[PDB]
RNA sequence: GGUACCUACCAAUCGUAGCGUGUCGACCAGCUGCGAAACACGCAGCUGGCACUGGCGCUGUAGGUAC
């Protein structure tokens, strides 16, 4: 490719009313051939900045583009709810057009203990063959949580899967599932299922299990 | 005023061919350079092809050069890509994108186009086993309980969760897929609910995968 | 003689016998405004080249023609 558009952050978080600044160089001169984009997840992106300074019409004035030589500057001033999503530079100065890897704005709150929750497999899937055991952190903030698998008292690993969703529109929090995955005749051979899960909401790793 | 829907994806495999559409309303295509850009799951955006007008003259990035080719039929005002030899680095949602006119915005894209999906695997596609997740029987976390719905083993994505056919929406979490290790995609969809009213209230999850062309209803229930 | 004109006036150097002059335009590149317009095409303008166009000013020498 031709002409490289670096950005920077790859993420932030971000008070309400913080101001939010987002930088992309190119590789080499780019003139002022350089455009601003917002994504919402699960949604096309929308026209933010264009020509490295000028404003789309109908997007805010909080939204604001800067160039110095081949450094180009996104601010926003005074972040607003609205406002949190991935953000994109563009360069059209030359094809091939170079995207930036983007930056992602979440917005920052106080601390939220999740709530776990444990659901044992299905008689259907132990009929199939397999039996899958969720464990669920509900409305959680910060997102980072450590989630531990334990039958009898064998510290699971590498037989869980963990997803995660995107931080929620109306209270901001985060929700995560552990998926642990046995078969049939290894799920009968033990009793007790638990997960164990800490969390910077949580003074004391909270435990939550049952018995097949 | 101004639309831009396209369509033609789908699950295809490497080394196979795949031509998407975008249908404009709204303006005319033959007064404005058309680009085709993607975004692969949970990366960025990356510019794929363009076409210019008046001239006609094609630019493509070097991942598509050789292999894909963007054209334009005017009668229908509609845009095409054409994608051959398709690796397992173009699965991704293609953007069909409208460039704006010069003297306003330009050479920014106004106007993009919802998006298609676009599978290159080997895999081949399977309905999802769908199972409940019954509320939890021990106590029930102060006066609400956590139901849910698992998709499990489908390709290729995406599926859609909905809970009552649509009447429950509060408290929701739909999960992001994963591939688990058998090459499937897998994912819960929970709900959080007033325990006290569980037993009179009926929970159903209404799971659609629409590649298999499989529709499923769940029930939940406490046992 | 005079005036006007015709022809010729080494090579190199755009050209000229020589000196000076680089254009109403052509051509090569680059830039800008505009045409629904990044390239291509079209219209208008600018910058640099070039000398296709061999014009214009001045000054001749030789021969010759005509008043
Ligand atoms: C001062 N210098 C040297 C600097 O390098 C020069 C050199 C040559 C030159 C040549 C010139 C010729 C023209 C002009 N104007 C011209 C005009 C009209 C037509 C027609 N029909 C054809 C041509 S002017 C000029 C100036
Ligand atoms: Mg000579
Ligand atoms: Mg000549």
């Amino acid at each position: 490719s031709d002409i490289q558009m670096t950005q920077s952050p790859s993420s932030l978080s971000a008070s309400v009313g913080d101001r939010v600044t987002i930088t992309c160089r190119a590789s080499q001169s780019v003139s002022s051939a350089v455009a601003w984009y917002q994504q919402k997840p699960g949604k096309a992106p929308k026209l933010l900045i264009y020509s490295a300074s000028s404003l789309y019409s109908g997007v805010p004035s909080r939204f604001s583009g800067s160039r110095s030589g081949t450094d180009f500057t996104l601010t926003i001033s005074s972040l607003q709810p609205e406002d949190f999503a991935t953000y994109y530079c563009q360069q059209s100065y030359s094809f091939p057009s170079t995207f930036g890897q983007g930056t992602k704005v979440e917005i920052k709150r106080t601390v939220a203990a999740p709530s776990v929750f444990i659901f044992p497999p299905s008689d259907e899937q132990l009929k199939s063959g397999t039996a899958s055991v969720v464990c669920l952190l509900n409305n959680f903030y910060p997102r980072e949580a450590k989630v531990q698998w334990k039958v009898d008292n064998a510290l699971q690993s590498g037989n869980s899967q963990e997803s995660v969703t995107e931080q929620d529109s109306k209270d901001s929090t985060y929700s995560l599932s552990s998926t642990l995955t046995l078969s049939k005749a290894d799920y009968e051979k033990h009793k007790v299922y638990a997960c164990e899960v800490t969390h910077q909401g949580l003074s004391s790793p909270v435990t939550k299990s049952f018995n097949r | 005023e101004v639309q831009l829907v396209e369509s033609g994806g789908g699950l295809v495999q490497p080394g196979g061919s795949l031509r998407l559409s975008c249908a404009a309303s709204g303006f005319y295509i033959s007064y404005s350079s058309i680009h085709w850009v993607r975004q692969a799951p949970g990366k960025g955006l990356e510019w794929v092809a363009s076409i210019s007008p008046y001239s006609g003259s094609t630019y493509y990035a070097d991942s598509v050069k050789g292999r894909f080719t963007i054209s334009a039929d005017t009668s229908k005002n509609t845009a095409y890509l054409q994608m051959n030899s398709l690796r397992a680095e173009d699965t991704a949602v293609y953007y069909c994108a409208r460039q704006g006119y010069r003297r306003r915005s330009g050479r920014g894209f106004d106007y993009w186009g919802q998006g298609t999906l676009v599978t290159v695997s080997s895999a081949s596609t399977k309905g999802p086993s769908v199972f409940p997740l019954a509320p939890s029987s021990k106590s029930t976390s102060g006066g609400t309980a956590a139901l849910g719905c698992l998709v499990k083993d489908y390709f290729p994505e995406p599926v859609t969760v909905s809970w009552n056919s649509g009447a429950l929406t509060s408290g929701v979490h739909t999960f992001p897929a994963v591939l688990q290790s058998s090459g499937l995609y897998s994912l819960s969809s929970v709900v959080t609910v007033p325990s006290s009213s569980l037993g009179t209230q009926t929970y159903l999850c209404n799971v659609n995968h629409k590649p298999s062309n499989t529709k499923v209803d769940k029930k939940v229930e406490p046992k």
